[PDB]
């Protein structure tokens, strides 16, 4: 019942860097009974740490643990890009596991601006009586960006659908699609179509775009 | 090998139930308390349930005593979670893990099945719309061109989007699917230089086993 | 007629003869329980069902005459009371066990009833002069133990709260409760596994488990050595004040035949 | 008034009924510290708890009594001085357990209270007189025993060394210190899983392990077989010690009941 | 000439020195068989043939020599007897097994003409004086077990039933049959993995099994127990009879070197 | 000067104080050797290291006055002797096992030069008057068992060449050679996993292998019990035979006081 | 499951040397004794090694003593058998199999596992030539047409041949390999409706890893 | 070092009959210690009968085995396709293990004739110097056949090369192909080819030919 909280819920980590990451206790517990568990992109957990400092088979001397009572760390002297996970602690009392929130570290690369693209529906789309305007954008960093639809001058957000990628491991950028999807006849009664695509690295917008008498 | 894999999930109704297995491998099963572990989509872990390596105890929490049962046969070298009442907050991967020292109910968690996706939805499966992202007419620079591929209007989740096989597993990136109105739409794109398009050689993969459905639509030249 | 019989027929009970008779009966009805088998002709149960009747019958005779001449001292006398039951209980278990359990039908009853197999097999003990002997002496050593098993059991007990509240949150297959925490601490008791099975994987999460298995493996051996020893005084005890009386016997042997003639010396001196 | 009280308060105190009845009360409080738990309601727990403070001044006032009789030698008791804590910690451990653990927190506390528990357990040892029998005889053997003892410590503090620095380089789990050796060759001591468990995966390795440990298992079980011996033998001296005073004695009084006669015999002949 | 021989022979063939000499012979014989080996030169077993030829010759002449001074008492020492079989069936196993197995083929008599080994090894329990005293003493210890022991199999026997029938539809390995269950039963009784191995499955299946297995054993070391106190408490009473008699031997010395006194003084006195 | 001192040094050395001075020398230095450890300051080293030889030479002045005393005697006292041992290996294994080690190096010596070590433990044996007498006590126990241990060794050999030929063909790991079957049947002689380690894995592929391993259990157990048994009985005898001469002196004195007085009966006459 | 699976195999010269090794899962390796089984080209099976338990006892049969040497290592779970001075006789699949009874190093051998095949031979590894089989210029009748692909000229046995990705995994025969000169040389057919021929749909896939070598040569129509 | 021999070495065997196999001992062995193993296409054995006559986990129950001393066999009480295999009796004795020959038992169809097929050489293969006229004989039964090679009137046997099939468990049918290797000219300079594959269907050879001045 006892609750597990961590801190920071995401830290943005350089390679070389070292990496401290918190797991705070609501109650004194043994040292011998917390323990910390990395989980990378869809797979499972892998135990680290067994108590508070025993790292487990295979896990790199780089990582450390240390506390005790309410309070307890865990610590990469190091970062490499490998690292890049969430990390969980975890208790045991009574006869209930809890777990901590997750520390998720991302790895901090350089400034990239988004390769902008951006497509009209296929004609398939329109005979299924509608559409769906779509717009990429691959391999920027950082993950935080805006997209921004205007459709003949005006702004139509009200069916913006955005989905951004994880940090891909090729390079660590990310990359996000956005889609607006519209009636067959808010398709075919207009002409020009932007995703003003604005990101950290790029203040004028690629406002990259097409238009709709052509295809 | 210490091997954990997990079986059923899938979609059930609030109220419905189910069942989940784990089969067991490369240790002696009996020796051991097994747990099974939630992960909600906001990837919080939450522990659901223990049982004894002698299977004679058995562990809860509060949200789900009297609603879950977890049962282990030693012969089988399997592990069970009957699930009932299920609730769309039990919507999660389910893994089944092993702890660390022999017969401690307690401790830690040493390894873990790959997991199986629970949905406890009140929606109807759909098969998946696809519809072939053909470039604008425009630049189309050739040296390289993106394309994209986009899954639309089916709702249990695990999809599977696949460029030509396979052949194209760079360049490209398959987003997370999210839910509209009570469906999901998913997209990904590829790019790739002109020496491959124009052609069929873009084929979208795309797979929905909850459906049964599969297609392979190209994304044709825009015209 | 009258008492002539009761003083003939107690000539046929108490005889060497019919004591060893009744012993091979015994042995008899014995062999032929080993025959009985399910796999078998129904013919061969038939002929055994016959037997099994006449060795019933043959035993009733026995207890009768035994219960003729006894009396109100057969049910008194616990070996002859043990045999009665066995015989009531044979009657049951072959001429009313499928009325009752045709009635009164219970699961246990098919595997209960077998009782009255392995009451014959008892009475082998009981008819058997030597066996009788050898039973009731290793009976009246329990007397002379029962305080030092109710320490063993009140020691028990300490260690088998301490050991549920000790190591039973994390291991209550062993620990869990009061009655897992007894059955375990007797298997450590017996040496059996203590440490490859039990105290080994306990150290792996309580490294200071040897503190209360190797203190309580040395509590429960001292005790069980100074019960044997207590055994062995006890019968040497037994022994001793025999040898001990036939010295005093012969001291006051000696002492009659000493000081019974020394009197005289002091009234012979009138020769 | 006065010594009148104390004469015969003392009656009351020495009486045969009293030692019964505190002998009561001991298995009835045992019998109430069983139902207690978790699983409860609050009545029963409210009640249950007046029920235990009934026996805490019942016992209370036993111990007041038994001092106020037995002054300077209560004191010295080592039965009464057990019974003395046992009150004074059941006291603590009922109304000031809270207030300790609110101000002196520590994790050993929530375990340790339960001796209060286990003393009132043992009273049952120290209110029979037929147990503080068997213990004293018990406790009476030890001191026999010291220097066998101390022996069979130093053949395992010898062989620990010898073990740890054969066989720790490679089986740290059994031999990798000094602690981890005693402890794997007390397991062998009690052959507990010694061959398949221990010797067999040491000869994997180290053919010539079985010089180590069958020589081991020889001197440490004829050590222990010549302890029980001495207990054996201690034993059946106090008996003999008895047995030779009675024969003794009786030949002095044959002694004395003829060398009377003869000096009564040299001054008859006068006559 | 005439028996003026067999008066010399026998103060030959019982003398101290034909004792010793015959136990070197056996001891280098068993030494010659323990380098007989497969893998070894055709010289070398050229050799040892001879060898082993000269021997069960060599011992051939005691046997003679034994029964020409025995004569009809040979036939009655169990241990002259055995002697003789040893040499009869040492001579068959050497120049008569292969004319046997080449009628009489059997494929256990490839590994009983071994006995011909054995039987020459336990000559050395025989032929040393000592080692036929242990060995009838404690042969002289089993009729007073018997009785005992007689128990101990009747009360297997009557677990063994019971067990078959509680148990032996689900763990047939070791409860299937009444000789399955004798085993199983026999392994409990020795200790070995009684509780990990056998009880702890069972209640997996059967959660009272250990009102089964505890008070079996009690039972079964209850009597152990009580076997060895038996022979502990028989081997003392053959001691303390020859101290008893000692003491009264010399009471009646006592009582002579006095009553002959009182005797004389009685006519002493008419002087 | 002169013998004067060898009056006076005899003081010394056969005093109560000497005694107990040197067996706090030792305590100590087995104190010092437990703080010996590998990861430790080279100050330590250097300090452990004089206070080792401030030891080294204090027992010997020890061994020197005990040598000046006892002289020709002191090379006989078994317990002299290995004192004098343990103080020479001592001094070599501190100033010339390099010595040794660097030229004669064998990986042997590195382990076997710890001896210096063990020796210094196994002097609070020889030191301490009451270890002396129990050490001194259990090897006199030997050689009464030396009989009955040649017989279970016999008997062990016989078994071992049984079972090598009847298992070791198919489970030449715990009989394929005279060697392997006496350790396993050693380890069945213990009842250490015989059942469910070895002999049910054989009836697997010999279903008769129980014919051989039970009654082979039952003998090694037999002479086991009669082993211990003998033990017992013999320690009997020596504290009997004090009893009973303690009542024939009695007896005799008895005899002296009653026949010297009744003598004088017949001389007194004249009064 | 019990698992056993060998590797190591391949080509080997006469008086060469070679290591197979055997993986084992799913039961206490440490229990069981283990063996080597050849089965030779004429399929006779011939035991070739058994080691104890404890891997302290070894056997052979005369064929190979002192040539070959059994040894497995209880933590890796593993099984090898090291054979030296090889020879043309020893060319066979090659077995590793755990014995029925435990510690008992007779009896029988209950679980095999597939085995990796060890040629000894002087030639040299070539790669396949693969020639089309057009069919002739004759009838042709398309409702059904026989089509085939011949693989020649490599050596090592073990090539692997497949029509269309496995899509034609019917219809087909693959022809075992035989030996002219110091080559082996395969073949197969499949025959299909001309609903899919004259087209490159019929493709050869066929591999050979022991010279690194693909090909999907097509059987074109023929003129 | 006793040797197991079996009989026969092939069995045609129909299904539903009654088949019974041999292994004869050249010593009397234990019952015991004799053992019978399975072999099917491309797989490892799996034992079969453990002792002489237990069956085992998993065998049809229409398996048995019986014998001793120096003489042994199995049986099929009524045999099914799935039974169609290799049987290996296998002893141990000493220390060493030895096998049977083995018995490979034959599915019994019915006659079937084969489907002659014949091919010229592609290009490819007269471009690597020489030619090899290959001809295909698919879905016969029985095994028996004889394929036979003429060139333009003449046969040219001397580079015949042949390989059947096993029976393919679709329908028990054998095949098998024919191949006759030529140098570069002796293609080149002649015109007609034929396998005349005769079989025991078809007494009359198929004689499936081509010319090699069309193509």
């Amino acid at each position: 019942e006892i609750v597990l909280t961590q801190s920071p819920a995401l830290m943005a980590a350089s390679p070389g860097e070292k990496v401290t990451i918190t797991c705070s206790v609501s109650l004194s517990i043994s040292s011998s009974n917390l323990f910390w568990y990395q989980q990378k992109s869809e797979t499972s957990p892998k135990p680290w740490i067994y108590g508070t400092s025993k790292l487990a088979s295979g896990v790199p001397v780089r990582f450390s643990g240390s506390g005790s009572g309410t309070s307890y760390s865990l610590t990469i002297s190091s970062m490499e890009a490998e690292d890049a996970a969430t990390y969980y602690c975890q208790q045991w009392s009574s006869h209930s596991f809890t777990f901590g929130g997750g520390t998720k570290l991302e790895i901090k690369r350089a400034d990239a601006a988004p390769t902008v693209s951006i497509f009209p529906p296929s004609s398939e789309q329109l005979t299924s009586g509608g559409a769906s305007v779509v717009c990429f954008l691959n391999n920027f960093y950082p993950k935080d960006i805006n997209v921004k639809w205007k459709i003949d001058g005006s702004e139509r957000q009200n069916g913006v659908l955005n989905s951004w990628t994880d940090q891909d491991s090729k390079d660590s950028t990310y990359s996000m699609s956005s889609t607006l999807t519209l009636t067959k006849d808010e398709y075919e009664r207009h002409n020009s179509y932007t995703c003003e695509a604005t990101h950290k690295t790029s203040t004028s917008p690629i406002v990259k775009s097409f238009n709709r008498n052509e295809c | 090998e210490v091997q954990l894999v997990e079986s059923g999930g899938g979609l059930v109704k609030p109220g419905g139930s189910l069942k989940l297995s784990c089969a067991a491998s490369g240790f002696t099963f009996s020796n051991y308390a097994m747990s099974w572990v939630r992960q909600t989509p906001e990837k919080r872990l939450e522990w659901v349930a223990t049982i004894s390596n002698g299977g004679r105890y058995t562990y809860y929490p509060d949200s789900v005593k009297g609603r879950f049962t977890i049962s282990r046969d030693n012969a089988k070298n399997s592990l069970y979670l009957q699930m009932s009442s299920l609730r769309s907050e039990d919507t999660a991967m389910y893994y089944c893990a092993r702890h660390l020292y022999r017969y401690d109910v307690g401790g830690a968690l040493d390894y873990w099945g790959q997991g199986t996706s629970v949905t406890v939805s009140s929606a109807k499966t759909t098969a998946p719309s696809v519809y072939p992202l053909a470039p604008v007419c425009g630049d189309t620079t050739g040296s390289s061109v993106t394309l994209g591929c986009l899954v639309k209007g089916y709702f249990p989740e695990p999809v599977t989007l696949t460029w030509n096989s396979g052949s194209l597993s760079s360049g490209v990136h398959t987003f997370p699917a999210v839910l509209q109105s009570d469906l999901y739409t998913l997209s990904s794109s590829v790019t790739v230089t002109s020496s491959t398009w124009p052609s069929q050689s873009i084929t979208c993969n795309v797979a929905h086993p909850a459906s049964s459905t599969k297609v392979d639509k190209k994304i044709e030249p825009r015209g | 007629r009258g008492s002539h019989m009761y003083l003939r027929i107690t000539n046929i009970v108490e005889s060497s003869f019919f004591t060893k008779f009744i012993i091979y009966l015994i042995v008899l009805n014995m062999v032929t329980m080993m025959v009985e088998k399910e796999g078998q002709s129904q013919h061969m149960t038939e002929v055994l069902y016959w037997i099994n009747v006449v060795f019933i019958i043959l035993f009733t005779i026995e207890i009768i005459l035994r219960i003729y001449v006894h009396r109100i001292s057969f049910f008194k006398d616990p070996w002859s009371l043990f045999d009665f039951v066995v015989v009531i209980i044979s009657i049951v278990g072959m001429f009313l066990a499928d009325l009752i359990e045709t009635y009164f039908v219970s699961p246990t009853l098919f595997r209960v009833i077998r009782l009255a197999r392995i009451g014959r097999i008892l009475r082998l003990v009981t008819a058997v002069p030597q066996m009788r002997k050898i039973v009731s002496a290793l009976i009246s050593v329990i007397p002379g133990m029962l305080s030092v098993i109710a320490l063993m059991t009140l020691f028990f007990y300490i260690f088998a709260i301490m050991a549920t509240q000790l190591f039973g949150e994390r291991f209550p297959e062993w620990f869990g409760t009061l009655g897992e925490s007894f059955y375990t601490l007797f298997q450590v008791m017996t040496l059996e596994s203590w440490s490859m099975g039990i105290v080994r994987p306990l150290m792996e999460v309580y490294p200071y488990a040897w503190v209360f298995f190797i203190p309580f493996i040395f509590v429960v051996t001292f005790v069980m050595i100074n019960l044997v020893v207590a055994i062995i005084v006890d019968a040497m005890a037994i022994l001793n004040q025999k040898e001990e009386q036939h010295i005093i016997d012969e001291v006051q042997s000696h002492e009659d035949n000493i000081n019974n003639e020394i009197i005289k010396l002091r009234e012979e001196i009138v020769e």
